[PDB]
């Protein structure tokens, strides 16, 4: 049944889970830039409270 | 069957942990330390072969090294 | 678990066949070329770290076999 | 299931094969001195064919 072999031989594998037929990874990188020249403050003409 | 390479060769390097992780270096001591405690001579037998080999004493503490970790694998 | 001790260390010598007896040296041997072809920079790592070592050729050549037998197994 | 794991583990062990509660092994040896002494021959004493 080979079934454990297998569990041992993956070590250093990241598991993962499948809903439906997609596959959700929670172990990854990304590289975004982030390009903050449209962000304003809300807060700015208030008055203190 | 009976080969199975092992996966830690190409471990997968992440944030989160891996699938066994906590058993690694364990698992390879606890191998060694078990074969080295069941044949005691082969300690004697590395010991005289590593003698025989190697001029200087580093080297041949080396040699006794790597025959005391390539015997219980029979690698 | 993961270590689970082999038998061929014990190996009962009589006249038939042990369980799996077809298989040994091709188990060695497999392991061995098999981690040797994915990784074949490790060739020349073990080739340099063998000549830094070892006053005469022959220790040389046996600490690259050694380093190279060692290392598949990451015994 | 961790079986075929202990079965590649069990390399050099023997096989045997159980009926009923007694299981017989098929590789062994023993050690027996015969004792030829009231071995006779059954032929002598025949004339020839």
């Amino acid at each position: 049944s080979q079934e454990g072999a297998v569990h041992t031989a993956l070590a250093g594998a990241l598991e993962a889970e499948m809903d439906g037929a997609k596959g959700r990874l929670s172990s990854g990188h990304l590289k975004c830039r982030l390009k903050m020249d449209k962000l304003r403050l809300k807060g700015v003409s208030y008055s203190l409270c | 069957a009976v080969t199975l390479p092992s996966h830690s060769t190409r471990k997968l390097q992440t944030r989160s942990q891996t699938w066994l992780e906590s058993r690694e270096y364990t698992k390879h001591l606890i191998r060694v330390e078990n074969w080295i405690f069941r044949n005691p001579g082969f300690a004697l037998a590395a010991a005289a072969i590593a003698w025989l080999l190697g001029s200087s004493t580093s080297q041949k503490v080396i040699y006794l090294v790597m025959i005391l970790l390539i015997a219980p694998a029979y690698s």
